[PDB]
């Protein structure tokens, strides 16, 4: 499927 | 005290760039200019605004202050300000913001900055691909793509930069080589994004404005827009869409 | 017989000025020009129109006649007439109105004037403050104000003329001194009005057109607009809003 | 292979002319140019398109091919193509259509022409009245008429050509004599038509474009539009409305 | 009354 | 409160 990642998944 | 004078185009540009993601915001008036940033309530997009003092016709302060602004309100008001109109922002007392243009004076209650969701921290994103093109072109590519999918892929390698969208019956692909781009490092990257955020982002840019793209693989994309004749810098950072099972 | 020839801008202007308040109306063709007036069904606003014969390119009559016109219909039709287009109004028989422009001829049944609500009488309003400014400016002030309240206050004294609106979180104020106004008697007055009527009024004016304001305290306001290059005179009289307990 | 290059205005014009009646269509690429025709699902209107090869900046084929095109899709895409933009249509394989303009490449699955409702046959209509005027004028007449009835009558004799509409309170009449028309045979004819089809037809024409009308009595009308500087020929044939008891 | 004729009433 | 006055309150 396709989910939208959160921005803090990278700034974490 | 805070007393600056800017053009309507400049003011109308940052209020829109910001209001596109948030309703309230912390605006920082620093020695070297205006700064602000926010994350939308989806926790998907981030906007960073910087307007260097030299962009202002006048820019006076006594110290570096921070104010809580109702952006929906400032946006609503800036529609009455003309592009070539000059506007004065004034903050004398610590509770109301004055906006002057024409023969009008608009006053509005400020928000205790501490009451606004603490702004995020400017990330450290080291990415492969680096693309610099005309925002206008980018804008057109996204609009075309927007008629095909709700998502697009930003692809990059030695061949050049590409934006692609796929439907179940058709597809569209935008492409440019180094010859056509203003600057291009031919880095390798691939990421997927929601077309709707990109369109909303593009609402603050047009032909002649510079756009710098920092792209990686399955990582957020950095869209650094330089607008209003190079007087403003609006950066949008968007989280990627992830394919799975 | 009635046979006049006017420009589209002139005709499109009075039909709008009128239709803004009423649907049917008595139009008087007098020796010195066209006259008409009506009160909206709210019993709040009044519009008085006067177009002097010299404004017409051609203006022929055999006597002074009065006709009952379906303004919604004339308005609807004038949208097809161009600004720089010339239009001929003709009333041969006493039951149909002919409107000519381009290669088109439009005919419409007239209304027995006696069937239309007897027009009001031109009031006698002796007021303190007298302000003459550019309608365009006024228009912008009202639009700004319109984003704050549903009502505004027209204030006037030796300091100058002011339009102000108040919200529960912000406010806006328009201001001009005698230096900025075209004419100003510095009379003292204060009245409150509904922003919606003012906007509707302003739909028939723009930059370059003259506006004369007659203001008093808690009294109707007289907004005398001079439009289409000084060829038409459109006057709006609006009842005030009253504060109480 | 099929490889043509045309201007945006030309491409945007035929896709609209066609999509106005049908959703899918058979497009014929013949030695002397592009051809296509369809009947709307009401079985009321027919459109015939012809773009002679010389209109194309480039027009290369190896044989005469026919393709099934999703016009709703091509229309949707042509909105992104600019008027002065040049667009390349390419059909290499026999299942996908490529549309190039700017730095974009759009691909779309073709439809097996045999799957599309067999196109109608170009009728043989010998009619009395023959009128040639400016499409722009016609367009304005229809718009005026459109405010009166849902239907209009095309009348013609030695007096000239006329379009008329009747309401229950008013009416409108457009008229031109041979002096005003570009060409006129003064043939006698009268037919009634739905205003809505005429407006939709006029969406693809403007001032400067030539319109040739073939009119008869209670017969379909032939509206031959010559557009995009005489580079395209768009013909609409509309069935008449019939009065009875 | 008023009816809309079909296009094939003439191309027939 | 706030009421809207009628125009004939003055032309009366």
């Amino acid at each position: 499927k396709t989910t939208q990642s959160t921005l803090d998944s990278f700034f974490k | 005290m805070i007393d600056v004078i800017m053009t309507g185009e400049l003011l109308k540009t940052v209020t829109r760039a910001i209001v596109a993601l948030v309703s309230e915001a912390r605006i920082h008036f620093l020695e070297k200019g205006l700064h602000s940033r926010a994350v939308d309530p989806a926790n998907v997009a981030m906007v960073i605004v910087d307007i260097p003092k030299d962009s202002f016709e006048v820019y006076n302060i006594d110290e570096e202050k921070t104010i809580g602004v109702d952006m929906d309100r400032i946006f609503d008001i800036s529609k009455s300000i003309s592009t070539k109109d000059l506007v004065e922002l004034i903050v004398e007392d610590e509770s109301t913001l004055k906006v002057k243009f024409g023969s009008v004076e608009y006053k509005v209650a400020l928000i205790d900055p501490s009451a606004i969701r603490k702004e995020p921290r400017i990330p450290e994103l080291e990415l492969p691909a680096k693309i610099v093109m005309d925002a206008g072109e980018f804008k057109k590519a996204i609009a075309a793509a927007d008629k095909i999918s709700d998502q697009v892929i930003f692809r990059s390698d030695k061949e050049g930069f590409r934006i692609e969208a796929k439907g179940d019956v058709d597809s569209i692909v935008f492409h440019m080589t180094e010859t056509e781009l203003i600057e291009f490092n031919g880095g390798e990257a691939r990421s997927m994004f929601s077309v709707d955020y990109l369109k909303e982002f593009c609402k603050v840019a047009g032909s002649g404005d510079l756009l710098t793209i920092h792209l990686g693989t399955n990582y957020p994309v950095r869209l650094v827009f330089e607008l209003v004749g190079g007087r403003a810098k609006v950066e949008y950072i968007l989280a990627p869409r992830i394919e799975s099972e």
